[PDB]
């Protein structure tokens, strides 16, 4: 099944924080590699705790690039790789909205993937959405430079 | 306007990486330093190699960061640092032996 | 130490000199401006051709410089601006056309 | 001929300054370059004032690389080039010294080349030379890194 909405939105809270707060926080590999400097986008990595800790741990061999925390389970440190576990793992997502807008996601909530043009580190986003704002909105930086393409959600119960 | 980083080959990734990361090592400034961290970033996020591969480019980048050169003007000369280390033969031979295409 | 740069060929000197100068335009923070800028200056005593194709360059570099980048992290990418300039067909094609060898 | 010594070395004193400055006082396309950051090793710049101000100015069509002052003569800008510049036009050298150190200059006087290994943006630098001290020296950054090979006098009247 899937993590509950509840305990999902909880534990994403504990790491939506700046990326180097984030490497303090889970420790072992990630935060290694943080305090390297290597990995800038706490993206992925705030998904993995989400899914880490919420009984839904993300298997050690699951065909994705990951680093150990501290805690010895597992990060996902790309977007795209975040994104392709979510649609391997999942199931059926519930809605996908061609040239999305906030609006079109009101009044349910789950996990959120965006697909667009417009920034030049990465070709998505994936966070929480709790049928009014994302979970980390306040880092939300931007009608801004990124132009949603596609929207998917996975509702959590 | 977006940058060109979806562009890039897997080989190309590496090099841009190798390039940035070296500026991020060898500039003082933090908000430099930052936006050379964010820009290597950008190509690790599009590479399909595994992040050992970033961490011996970093080992060979360090034998060029910390390098000293000298001129008939005054200069560090931190950005010639990376420049020489961008064309190091290992550094080449590494990203072509890569196990990850 | 003294650097590579008695061991680049005219074509390498110059797009070395287009990576050091763009790096000089975008950063802020003048330590690394006038380290760029410093570094650019050993390219050009070696080069064997005129100030105008380095002009030139410069106006290349101009057309990334202005540029702005956007992504899902702060920064302004200033680092990638160059870094997708020195990929720039144009430049490359002046490069390779240039009268002096 | 030659320069005279005594109006060398009050032409270089007046360029005797930072890069920047030199810019200013030369004008024209010496300091639009210099303004631009393209030109940052006045070396070159300050030996062509030398020469345009004492009675032996740089032709126009020297195969050299140059560029005109405010005064519309001419300013040769690589060291390499100044360097051969003077090999076909001030005669025969007075001294050349294999693996020179300064001691070996002392007592005469007038323009030094040294060749020599350890900088990064040049093969050796060209100044004024009083029997002493360089005319530059106050910039002179350092038994430093740099490793002179050949040093060459012409002595100045």
């Amino acid at each position: 099944n899937r993590p509950s909405f509840n305990e999902a939105w909880l534990a994403f809270r504990k790491v939506n924080h700046s990326v180097a707060d984030v490497g303090s926080i889970i420790g072992g590999n990630v935060g290694k590699n943080i305090t390297g400097g290597y990995f800038q986008n706490a993206c992925p990595i705030r998904m993995s705790y989400v899914l880490n800790a919420t009984g839904f741990p993300i298997a050690r061999n699951s065909p994705y690039a990951k680093v150990s925390g501290a805690d010895n389970k597992f990060y996902i440190y790309r977007v795209n790789d975040m994104i392709d576990y979510l649609t391997h793992t999942m199931g059926k997502p519930d809605l996908i909205v061609n040239n999305p807008k906030q609006s079109d996601f009101i009044g349910k909530k789950g996990i959120i993937v965006v697909k667009g043009h417009g920034w030049s580190n990465a070709r998505g986003h994936v966070t929480l959405w709790n049928g009014s704002i994302c979970s980390d909105q306040c880092h939300l930086l931007n009608n801004g430079p990124f132009v949603p393409e596609v929207g998917t959600l996975w509702i959590l119960p | 306007q977006e940058a060109l980083t979806t562009q890039y080959s897997q080989s190309e990734l590496l090099k841009n990486w190798a390039l940035s990361h070296c500026l991020a090592l060898v500039y003082k400034d933090d908000v430099v330093k930052n936006d050379a961290r964010a820009t290597a970033s950008a190509y690790l996020e599009y590479g399909k190699q595994s992040v050992e591969i970033y961490h011996e480019i970093d080992e060979i980048a360090k034998k060029y960061s910390g390098l000293k050169y000298n001129g008939s003007i005054s200069s560090d000369f931190n950005t010639m640092k990376c420049i020489d280390f961008i064309h190091d033969r290992e550094l080449n031979e590494l990203i072509k032996r890569r196990v990850e295409k």
